[PDB]
């Protein structure tokens, strides 16, 4: 998925907030790897994307 | 502004509390239920559970 | 006269005494209360608590 | 820094999910209580030193 760049803290397991509670959420006993890298270049429009 | 991150200027809030252990003063949210006697109840005091 | 009898009824109470007032002891946590723990802790270091 | 400024917070009912949902504060890091835990606590003593 694609989020902003302040919202990568709540792509964890326990976390409340807007993309944590109402698009995805991680269980308590998650295993494995959150990846999140800058695509400005990619996913970006000068007159909004 | 001109400088890089590391440097640049930063505004910090210490929030200091107390646990528990006088009269609250300061609350969350959490709405106010009614009180019940004699029954085994769950019940959630200022935040003593 | 009767020493021995009364010394280890002393001894089954003292012993269950001691018992019950070692549940006051933090053992190296923050409270010695384990609901506190659970309202104020995330799991992975309210599990440590 | 030298002269940090400390204000007494009494009586009121605070909503910390405003300020932990917002998102522009790089760093909210909490040490004697859990930060998803705030909305459910009552607290006295409560200080902001900025």
């Amino acid at each position: 998925f694609v989020i902003r760049g302040d919202e990568v803290r709540q792509i964890a397991p326990g976390q409340t907030g807007n993309i944590a509670d109402y698009n995805y959420k991680l269980p308590d006993d998650f295993t494995g790897c959150v990846i999140a890298w800058n695509s400005n270049k990619l996913d970006s429009k000068v007159s909004g994307n | 502004p001109t400088y890089g991150v590391g440097h640049q200027p930063y505004r910090v809030v210490v929030l200091s509390f107390e646990l528990l252990h006088a009269p609250a003063t300061v609350c969350g949210p959490k709405k106010s239920t009614n009180l019940v006697k004699n029954k085994c109840v769950n019940f959630n005091f200022n935040g003593l559970k | 006269a009767l020493g021995k009898l009364q010394d280890v009824v002393n001894h089954n109470a003292q012993a269950l005494n001691t018992l019950v007032k070692q549940l006051s002891s933090k053992f190296g946590a923050i409270s010695s209360v384990l609901n506190d723990i659970f309202s104020r802790l995330d799991p992975p270091e309210a599990e440590v608590q | 820094v030298y002269a940090w400024n400390r204000k007494r917070i009494s009586n009121c009912v605070a909503d910390y999910s405003v300020l932990y949902n917002l998102a522009p504060f790089f760093t909210f890091k909490c040490y004697g209580v859990s930060p998803t835990k705030l909305n459910d606590l009552c607290f006295t003593n409560v200080y902001a030193d900025s």
